[PDB]
């Protein structure tokens, strides 16, 4: 790990 | 297109956007509540103009969003999101757009979006949603 | 139909269901990770019978979704989920059931699938899953 | 706040 | 629940 | 020590422990919630006897530990756990086990405690928890 | 990143 | 004391703090990181002077803080932070202040803190930490 929070991340939509 | 990445934050304000009937989405931004605080996010613009703005303001903290939907599609070309539409507690807002194309939609029972990533060129190419308790 | 919840676990180590490519998914059961130990799920089964299983073990814990798409549509009145397709980091699983109604896609960036919820009568009527980091 | 914990959930999809 | 992101928080360590 | 981690759950329901005023807490057992019902955690147990045993049934969900505190002390020439107190906003369980050595304390003003792991030889040589919303 | 929830984890007191 | 409330941010990369060896810590600030930029959070400040400041610098973001540890005592009638210490994974800072009165400490084996909330008045009165995966 790194002394970076995370988050979840839903998509993406629209161009793949 | 411009890839954008606003991060995560504590909330949504308010949601500034633009469209044009004919196309899709253009303009996009911000405005996020950072601890208690109002944060502006960067204005995340459309390489052309003529698009109508809209102006989204939350009665933050009390409303918030709990579905966002919208479709995506083909326009020159590309695919792009042609429209979106926000669903909080309180009502609903749009569809903002054209509702043509593929449709999707993220219904949220538990949870909060804070924060949007995209990429936008002389449209909204694509985004995604952070989402946290 | 008859509401089902499994609630959070710590991972999938595989989901069975079953469909008819007339009508829509019909049973669902998941095998969860929690805390590295196997745990069984409740089967959650249709009212009736005539559906074709299928079993989607995955290589846990290397092996996870990343993109989880469908169908909804009318099956007899009612509206159900017609099909379900599963994308790990891995592989393609499906799609099973019909390919026919309004799609609907879950893409993750960033986070995984650690639980479902739904109900399910003849069919599966409808299903929310639980997302963590 | 209760002694449950909590998790984010998406959806449902299918019969509102 | 209120549009308000919350976060684990531990202590307070000192005057109670 | 014999090293255990029970996981992570979603809550806590009963915690079993054991001590012996003159020497440290031996015996550690705690029945979680899992999804709202009943998981009964392995018990985990001291190579030798003679500990009084202590239940603290918390009333789940309403109940809820806030703060654990104890002291870590020297016992035949090694650290281990001497004393343990659990404080809910209910009421105050403990201090059991011997209060001498150095004290810790882990007051939480959000969250909860939904797991532990540790390891235990003759008396329980070090403990971690596992923290959730 | 695994297919394995991660939680926070705060600890150990006791032996180190 | 006057109470403040950082909130929660992305990470830390910087803590100023100012303390005098013959009673407690006085001031006390942070630069975050928000979403990849720094931000410079306000400046807590004693009502008093007489402190020495200390800046500590973190290797953002591969460096952070795994340990946090101090005392807490009496000066001049009231309960206060006397004293502070910061493990990173690289290297420990402290201790700043006096090492006197009763300890605590704060290991962290998986997540990060994310912000602080706490009192100043003429030292600092008491603090807490935000922490998040
Ligand atoms: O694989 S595929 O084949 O599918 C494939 C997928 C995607 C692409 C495109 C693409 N851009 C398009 C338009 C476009 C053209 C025509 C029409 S149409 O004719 O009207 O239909 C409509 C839209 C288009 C219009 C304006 C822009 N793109 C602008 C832009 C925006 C704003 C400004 S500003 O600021 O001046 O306003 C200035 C410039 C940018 N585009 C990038 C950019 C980029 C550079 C570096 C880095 S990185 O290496 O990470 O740094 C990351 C990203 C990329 C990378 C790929 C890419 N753009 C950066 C800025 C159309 C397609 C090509 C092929
Ligand atoms: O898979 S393939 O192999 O086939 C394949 C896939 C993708 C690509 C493309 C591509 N760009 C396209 C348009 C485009 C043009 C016309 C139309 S059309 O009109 O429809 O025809 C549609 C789309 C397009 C339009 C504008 C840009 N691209 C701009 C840009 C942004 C901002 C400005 S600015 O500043 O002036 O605003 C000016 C220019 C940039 N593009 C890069 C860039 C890059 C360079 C160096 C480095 S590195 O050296 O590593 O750092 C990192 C990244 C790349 C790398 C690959 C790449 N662009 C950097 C800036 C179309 C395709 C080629 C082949
Ligand atoms: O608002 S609306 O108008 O939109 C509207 C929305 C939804 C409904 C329906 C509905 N069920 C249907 C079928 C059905 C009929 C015909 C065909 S078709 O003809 O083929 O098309 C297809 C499907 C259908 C088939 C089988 C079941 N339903 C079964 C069931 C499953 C499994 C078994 S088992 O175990 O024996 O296998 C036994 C029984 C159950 N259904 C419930 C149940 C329930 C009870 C209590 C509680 S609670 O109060 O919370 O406790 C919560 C939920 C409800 C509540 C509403 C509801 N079912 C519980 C079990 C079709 C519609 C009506 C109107
Ligand atoms: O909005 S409106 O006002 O208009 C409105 C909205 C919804 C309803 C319905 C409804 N059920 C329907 C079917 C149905 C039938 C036929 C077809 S069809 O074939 O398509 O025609 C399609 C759908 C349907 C089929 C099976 C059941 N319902 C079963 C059930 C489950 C399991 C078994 S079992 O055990 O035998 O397996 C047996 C029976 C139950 N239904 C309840 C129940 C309930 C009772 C008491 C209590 S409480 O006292 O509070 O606890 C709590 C909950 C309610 C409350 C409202 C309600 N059911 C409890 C069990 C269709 C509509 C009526 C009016
Ligand atoms: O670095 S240091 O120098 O600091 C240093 C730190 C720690 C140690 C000790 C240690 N154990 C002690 C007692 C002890 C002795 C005397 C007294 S006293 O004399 O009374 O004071 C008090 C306590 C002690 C008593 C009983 C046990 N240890 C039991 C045990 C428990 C329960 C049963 S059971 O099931 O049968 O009940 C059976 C066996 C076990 N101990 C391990 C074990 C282990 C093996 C493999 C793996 S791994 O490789 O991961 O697989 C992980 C861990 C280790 C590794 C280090 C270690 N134990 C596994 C089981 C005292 C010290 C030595 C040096
Ligand atoms: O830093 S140094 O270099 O100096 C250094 C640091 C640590 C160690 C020790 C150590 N064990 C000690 C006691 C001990 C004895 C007496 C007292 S005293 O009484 O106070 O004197 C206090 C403490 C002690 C007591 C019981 C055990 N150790 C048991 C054990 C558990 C369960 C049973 S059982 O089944 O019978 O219940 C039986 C036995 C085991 N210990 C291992 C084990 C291991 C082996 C192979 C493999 S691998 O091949 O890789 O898989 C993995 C792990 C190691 C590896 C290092 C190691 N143990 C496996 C089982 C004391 C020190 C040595 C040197
Ligand atoms: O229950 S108990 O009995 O235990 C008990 C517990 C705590 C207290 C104290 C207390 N302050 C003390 C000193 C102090 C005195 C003497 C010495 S000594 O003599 O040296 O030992 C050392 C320290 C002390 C010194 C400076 C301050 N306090 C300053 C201050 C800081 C900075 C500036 S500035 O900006 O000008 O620099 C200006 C003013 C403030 N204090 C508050 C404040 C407050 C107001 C409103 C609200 S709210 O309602 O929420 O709005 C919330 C909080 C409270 C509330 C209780 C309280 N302060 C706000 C600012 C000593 C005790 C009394 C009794
Ligand atoms: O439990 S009991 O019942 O017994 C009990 C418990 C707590 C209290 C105290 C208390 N303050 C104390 C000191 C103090 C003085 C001397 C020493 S000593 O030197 O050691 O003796 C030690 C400590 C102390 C010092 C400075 C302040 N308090 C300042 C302050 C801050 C900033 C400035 S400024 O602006 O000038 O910088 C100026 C002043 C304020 N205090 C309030 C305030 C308040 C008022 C209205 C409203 S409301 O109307 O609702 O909004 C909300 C909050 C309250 C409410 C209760 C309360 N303060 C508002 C500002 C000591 C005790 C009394 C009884």
């Amino acid at each position: 790990q790194s002394g970076i929070s995370q988050t979840v991340i839903v998509g993406p939509w629209g161009a793949k | 297109g411009k890839a954008f990445d606003d991060g995560a934050f504590t909330g949504i304000r308010e949601i500034n956007l633009s469209y044009n009937k004919e196309t899709a989405i253009g303009d996009f931004q911000v405005v996020y509540d950072l601890n208690g605080s109002p944060y502006v996010g960067q204005n995340h613009k459309s390489f052309i103009t003529g698009f109508t703005p809209v102006k989204i303001s939350l009665d933050f903290p009390s409303e918030y969003i709990m579905e966002v939907s919208g479709y995506t599609g083909n326009v020159s070309g590309y695919v792009v999101v042609r429209s979106l539409t926000f669903k909080t507690n309180k009502k609903t807002y749009g569809p903002y757009g054209v509702t043509s194309g593929t449709p999707f939609n993220l219904p949220i029972e538990n949870g909060l979006i804070v924060g949007f990533k995209g990429s936008i060129g002389y449209w909204l190419d694509y985004f995604s949603m952070y989402l946290s308790l």
